[PDB]
DNA sequence: TGCCGTTACAATGTAACAGTGG
DNA sequence: CCACTGTTACATTGTAACGGCA
């Protein structure tokens, strides 16, 4: 275990999570009927401040679909709260263009080295050339 | 400016007013900032310019006047 | 070989870099804070040495 | 009025209590950590230097 | 003008957008008293399935401070959809660690191109350099 | 100027891989 | 083995800032 487990934030991430995914409308529930599902949702949605039981309220209706996107979920969350404390560990999301792209993931691919080591060793050659050039 | 961004950069790093924080105004006597507090102000002064100083003509800034006269 | 070790040197650098700037915007946030807590809760209130 | 003011005792230290105690510790621990990324700066500063 | 404008698609967008921006809160509307605006909400709730009366709706109820904000959404909804047609023309996401990005980005601001152009132009240099060796 | 394409992000959600310990 | 966690590589949507052009 890395990253510190807080029971009261992981649950209210996970309140939040089933909300937003009945508001999409999905089917949280594990109930194919529509009065006990209904019932189900308004006894989540009364547990807003409640979220401890928010554990017990997905024990009993959550739907067996979304365990595992549940855990993707909210461990993806939780590395990234504990990363945006300090700047060096936050990430960037920028985009690029298809062949961009395409070249530079096979040359990742090629390399065996995830995206930012291989642009680390990039631009490492770059400023290597730099550097010489400056010495 | 440099003249107003020494400022800005004082101010926040030591909570003082604008208004107290004249061209005269040294660090510890008038701003209260301390060891630890000027050491902050001296990087933060750092950063703001992407420059470095050396560690003895660093520790001799200790004055509003005197942070400028080295920033310009 | 001058340049190899200038190499490391550059990393320390960037290492010191980060360290100075992420020291630099903590204490910026703490001088925010406490201006913004002039409201006299922070003497004994929130400053609780214990 | 016994209820009435009861009540509104206990709500006030209820509240107050929990707000110190959620923000002081936070508030100690960012002091803490800003300490200890001072005195690791320091270092890797003077080493750089020379 | 570029991508030509359909009204059936960009006022299904539109519509979209409004409804996600008041289930997240957002004053859709310029009335501050609670009453007009819960009516023209349920004005629009109702107005689904209709371009021609949403964008009235718009002119007529929207808040103004959203104006610019909903057009630039769909200026990138539209170039974003009209672009996923073809491989070439789609855009790749990715997170980069921020001091990687920071050398990035102060490469690419230094040398006036940007992030594609810079990654490609630093690629070439490697490919050429192995060339040199080669 | 106001519209319109374009870029560079931010925030959140997922699938897939690699580790770790019970 | 098995489960749970950490991490990377995306997608998806929204927004602000430039710069071109009528
Ligand atoms: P304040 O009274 O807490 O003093 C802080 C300090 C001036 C001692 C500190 O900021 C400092 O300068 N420490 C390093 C001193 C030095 O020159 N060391 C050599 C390089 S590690």
């Amino acid at each position: 275990m890395k990253y510190q487990q807080l029971e009261n934030l992981e649950c209210g991430w996970k309140w939040a999570y089933l909300i937003r995914k009945h508001q999409e409308g999905e089917p949280i529930t594990k109930y194919i009927e529509n009065s006990a599902a209904h019932a189900a949702v308004d006894k989540l949605i009364k547990l807003e401040s409640e979220p401890v039981r928010v554990l017990e309220w997905i024990e009993q209706h959550m739907n067996p679909d979304l365990f595992n996107r549940m855990k993707q979920t909210i461990r993806a969350r939780r590395k990234r709260h504990f990363n945006a404390e300090h700047q060096h560990t936050r990430k960037k999301s920028i985009d690029l263009d298809f062949p961009v792209w395409h070249r530079l993931s096979a040359l990742s691919q090629r390399r065996g080295n995830t995206l930012s080591e291989t642009i680390v060793q990039l631009i490492e050659d770059a400023e290597r050339k730099e550097k010489y050039a400056n010495q | 400016t440099i003249e107003e961004r020494v400022k800005k950069i004082i101010g926040e790093q030591l909570g003082v007013k604008q208004e107290e924080v004249t061209n005269n105004a040294s660090f510890v006597e008038d701003l209260g900032a301390d060891s630890l507090d000027t050491v902050e102000l001296v990087m933060a002064l750092e950063e703001e310019f992407d420059t470095e100083i050396p560690d003895e003509e660093a520790e001799k800034i200790t004055t509003v006047q005197a942070a400028i006269d080295y920033i310009n | 070989e001058m340049e190899n070790v200038q190499k490391k040197l550059r990393k320390l650098e960037r290492d010191y870099y980060q360290i100075r700037e992420q020291v630099v915007s903590a204490k910026a946030g703490w001088c925010a804070v406490m201006r913004m807590v002039k409201d006299n809760g922070v003497e004994r209130r929130l400053h609780r040495r214990e | 009025a016994i209820r009435v003011t009861q009540s509104d005792r206990d709500l006030f230290k209820h509240l107050i209590t929990e707000a110190t105690s959620y923000v002081s510790a936070d508030y100690m621990r960012h002091a803490n950590e800003r300490r200890t990324h001072l005195d690791e700066a320091l270092a890797l500063r003077g080493e750089l230097f020379g």
